[PDB]
């Protein structure tokens, strides 16, 4: 299979605000995509979406053939063990330290000798970066490293699909950077096919390799980062440079602007 | 899926996947698996992982444990590219 | 609508697959114990202090009752067979709800908010199975033992009013009559009401952190609504259960 | 040593600057209106219906005690007198504890960490005596309203009990002895522990929301620290006070 | 004078962990200046320093002349009537829907008829842009339309000094601009002077006039956004681009990496 | 700090600060002050802020509601910057 999950065409309601329709995404195997768009449209309940966690209203996802949705609820726990969300503000469990952090997974799924799992965790921190930081609590690490951290609890079990939700979202460029050399030399390295959804455009076009991108209800645009950067589209490229004002309204709507001043003009 | 292991005398002739799964069977007679091996070479394994890194590093300690500098032929070129990746220094893996 | 049946539906459910499953004993037992630690071993203080004041208190009101019946040596049996049947199993009830009946839903709300759940539920290991099940049962099995610990004390300080603050009864106090208290009935009745009142309590305390909307507005509102049902059930289910416990 | 005297002094050095200054009325009226509905009105439900079972149980419960005495005249003498003297001002102090005890530090810790505090004490208007006081005042003016109500409504349901599920006394439980009950050195004891409980209640129940560190994980573990110290001292205060208060 | 505030010389130790020493700093008046540094080095800290919320250990800050600490904690209210800060997260108040929540300061300083306030509020709304929120509650609006009401009720009093901690922090390029964009037109068009502390490069130096640039416990680098984009300096040459890894460390520090992964080697 | 204004016939010379602090004893006479008020020139008016605008914006609706076509002359830079600013519409201010 050329791709490794295709979002044929989703539509979700959410119950009043229908935050998708008929939204179409084929993340390939090996590339490392990503999705962008306005901050807050869902985006993030679109990464939720293909892990499986809820359910769409009316659409086919396959994660590598078969269909999210139709899954046994423990053999979407199968093919699950074949994933890594890697959400943004870490996502530690705040009660075992990194190193033990970073094993759960592990723990949780190998039967892996406790000396072998302990070197194997001593070595995706470093993979990471911090592992001097094995001893260290949840609770104590910058909000850099603790994304840092989850990272490399989330490459354990090479999930072959580990979607960054926003990951350097709210970091100086100095993080932002080693945020987009790791998931950069990540796929270069393993197999990993990172699908980063985010919303910072000069970091995440330096890296995806092909990116989608969407509106309000609906994907706009998609392609490689070069072949998009060159979009004529307003919706578009409104939103690939913050021209602040175009087809998404600058100024909130309101009425006249005129008896507004003048209560009884 | 499948591991199998020979010690032919000087070259610990490993084979299989080389994972966290078919790594146990392996892990335990460690001792007696470099008891009198001078190199591995992990030729016919078809990939290798993460924990299968591990596993070999211990090996390789070993290897050096009694003492004995230990080699590593048939290497794949996804072994070294995680050695790249984790880091690992050229004085554990060689 | 919601509330009507919605949420109350979901609160069911939410329990219905928290504790049926795979019947994982030795992965759970390490988690268990640090639940129990933090749930009812660090809470001991909030119970072995106010278990002191709520007993002398009994004493020392209880006691200026009967003297003007003059009926000082039935203190025990209408101080301690009182808090062993209403006061216990109610005012550390609601000490337990505060300490650990809400800190739970701020502990297990938070966690949704950090979005520990979400990943949890990511590895294919469960959260609930894995999170809400160590920390229910750690109430389940804490409160009940905490009221007994409640009940202890409050004695102790119950005595401590009657004794040493008065010198009036040293056995003719428990000694005597207490042993015309002590029965196993009593303390039946007693850790019956213990017992669903940890289901109920740590039954909401964790459907908050459960169904808490995910934000620092949100878990903070939801400790607000723990800490306001497991009272009003909480006295609920105290009255309904000391009427068919005692209106026969 | 930071809680040995530090945070003790930070504790009152908050207050003393947060009552006493410049006398501004107008300002705060309209502010106090609303602190006064959210942490009193809003909190009805909180002591109106568990008033009631409250009361009940110790109607229930105590009809089988006198019962035994046969003295079943004496019930509101026991009932009323009982959750008039003790009872209303900690039960109507921890349900309060509960529903704006706690919701206030998680109201106003809330804001100093998504610093509308700060931002407050940006223009020239002082957070403290803006933000605390209009609380402060609400509290200590509800919480011993909030027990007249509890104690009115747990009356109520105790007749319920003792005249309803059974027709014993209609008058001769009330009409004719809670005269000899109703007497005014009763409610000022009573209203005299009520007002000490809603100055210690919130205050330090926005001692934390003003001493918390400011995050999803320090408004939340103090809102606990809240509903652990507005018992135990509510408790321990509750101790002293009836000492003092009938020890005589 | 030519600056609008000087700090001097300020080390400040936050009790174990000095934050600032004997850092120096001058916002001229007119000039939206800026500082960026690593992120949660405490430059807030500098802010609501800035703000005598809370006093340096040894330094003289001094905001147009006399100094912020030697202040009546009165006098202080006095002069903060002429400064605003833009906290990030909004910091609208939870209880007044945006329309009162804008104007707070107005009721609480000026003497202003009811329907002269209304207008001069509705009037803010549109200048940043969201008129037509009024009527809505700040735990309604979005996480932009929340900076940019708390903005715009900032903006009352016309502070002539406005300091933003950090705005553009976790935001899509779309608000970024929008927010660039309002700012930068405010010392365009008001005398306000504006100081950024923000850690987001490609779009503070987009509008920032000097600019300067901290490491962990001093400033290491100042000046024009052009005349520091062309700085040979290694901590700023970090920060600037995030090259992800050098006299900052892009690994925690840990012990020999051997051991490690061989406990008893 | 100071403020003062004459109905000179046609034109309204108001002169001073024209902030929210100085503007209340013009707020109230308004009426009579746009009594036959033809424009209204803002010369001597040393500086302008916020509250001011809204106060002439009202003025400038009196005007109007008797109903006639108002003018502002003498205005500074700084005003119609404000009025960009606030994006005030050009049929309310002119």
């Amino acid at each position: 299979v050329a791709n490794l999950v295709d979002m044929r065409d989703v539509s979700f309601t959410r119950g009043n605000r229908c935050i998708f329709d008929n939204i179409s995404l084929t993340v390939p195997r090996g590339k490392i995509t990503a999705i962008m768009g306005p901050s807050g449209i869902g985006k993030t309940t679109l990464l939720r979406l293909i892990g499986g966690q809820i359910a769409p209203d009316h659409g086919e996802i396959l994660f590598d053939g078969e269909n999210i949705p139709a899954m046994s609820r423990s053999r979407l726990y199968t093919v699950r063990k074949r994933m890594s969300m890697l959400f943004q503000s870490g996502a530690l469990f705040t009660d075992m330290n990194v190193f033990d952090n970073v094993a759960y997974p592990l723990r949780e799924h190998t039967q892996l000798p406790a000396p072998l799992l302990h070197s194997t965790v001593m070595m995706k921190l470093e993979a990471v970066g911090l592992r001097g930081a094995a001893k260290l609590m949840p609770s104590e690490l910058s909000g850099g490293m603790a994304r840092r951290a989850a990272l490399a609890r989330a490459i354990a079990l090479e999930p072959d699909l580990i979607m960054f939700d926003e990951p350097f979202v709210g970091q100086d460029p100095i993080t932002m950077g080693v945020l987009v050399k790791l998931i950069s030399e990540l796929n270069s390295a393993l197999g990993v096919t990172c699908v980063v959804v985010s919303h910072d455009v000069p970091e995440v076009l330096s890296i995806a390799d092909h990116a989608w991108i969407l509106a309000d209800k609906k994907i706009v645009a998609h392609g490689s980062a070069q072949a998009l950067q060159a979009n004529p589209d307003p919706r578009v490229r409104q939103f690939l440079d913050g021209i602040a004002d175009g087809p998404v309204p600058f100024r909130y709507p309101a009425g006249d602007y005129h008896a507004d001043l003048l209560p009884g003009s | 899926e499948s591991l199998s292991w020979m010690q032919t005398g000087d070259t610990l002739a490993l084979s299989g996947e080389l994972d966290q799964d078919v790594l146990l069977p392996l892990w335990e007679m460690r001792e007696e698996a470099v008891k009198g091996i001078t190199c591995i070479d992990l030729s016919r394994v078809s990939r290798v992982d993460t924990g299968g890194l591990a596993l070999l590093l211990h090996l390789i300690d070993l290897a050096k444990k009694q003492g004995n500098n230990v080699t590593l032929q048939g290497v794949n070129d996804k072994v070294y590219t995680l050695a790249k990746l984790y880091n690992l220094p050229a004085d554990v893996l060689p | 609508g919601i509330k009507t049946l919605r949420t109350f539906g979901r609160a069911g459910l939410m329990l219905f697959n928290a504790l049926v499953g795979k019947p994982e004993f030795r992965k759970h037992a390490p988690l268990l114990v640090r639940q129990l630690y933090n749930v009812g071993v660090l809470s001991m203080l909030i119970i072995v202090v106010s278990g002191v004041f709520i007993g002398m208190v009994l004493g020392l009101q209880g006691y200026l009752v009967l003297t003007t019946y003059s009926a000082e040596t039935s203190l025990g049996m209408l101080v301690a067979l009182s808090l062993l049947r209403e006061l216990g199993p109610v005012v550390a009830a609601l000490l337990f709800a505060g300490r650990a009946g809400s800190a739970l839903t701020a502990e297990i709300g938070l966690m949704r908010a950090t979005e520990q759940l979400s990943s949890m539920e990511m590895m294919a290991v469960d959260p609930l199975r894995r999170v809400i099940s160590p920390r229910f049962w750690a109430g389940v099995i804490s409160l009940p033992l905490l009221t007994v610990i409640f009940v202890a004390v409050g004695i102790w300080g119950g005595s401590l009013v009657g004794v040493s603050w008065k010198g009036i009864d040293s056995g003719f106090f428990w000694s005597a009559m207490q042993n015309a208290v002590d029965w196993r009935m009593d303390l039946v009745n007693c850790l019956i009401k213990s017992v669903v009142f940890a289901i109920t309590v740590t039954w909401i305390s964790l459907f908050n952190g459960y169904d808490a909307i995910p934000t620092s507005a949100g878990i903070s509102r939801a400790t607000t609504r723990t800490v306001v049902h497991s009272s009003l059930a909480v006295l609920g289910l105290d009255f309904v259960l000391t009427a068919l416990m005692f209106g026969n």
